[PDB]
């Protein structure tokens, strides 16, 4: 499709390819995966996190 | 004279070392008494008690 860019509002060169693909949001969330340890519990018998 | 051809250095050991007849027990740092007991406690126990 003939496409206008948001940006600078001139149209661009080359067509851009639109339609609609079904995306699926898959588990893996970064709010799970962010993780971090400054210190904090450690293993009583080797004493170390 | 005859340690050495036995290849142990007789500064490092002795022939009558292998048999043990007194036993150290290791410390309470070793063996947590919060794992309750370590089974090295409960061993060392049952050593006790067959003596």
């Amino acid at each position: 499709d003939y496409v206008t860019s948001g940006i600078t509002g001139e149209p661009l060169e080359a067509y851009i390819y639109f339609g609609p693909v079904y995306y699926q949001k898959l588990k893996h969330m970064v709010l799970d995966k962010m993780h971090a340890r400054a210190r904090g519990p450690r293993a009583v018998l080797t004493r170390q996190p | 004279e005859d340690v050495p051809l036995l290849l142990m250095n007789p500064e490092a050991g002795k022939p009558s070392d292998l048999i043990l007849t007194r036993l150290l027990v290791p410390p309470l740092c070793i063996r947590p008494s919060v794992v309750n007991e370590d089974d090295l406690t409960m061993k060392l126990t049952e050593i006790i008690f067959l003596n």
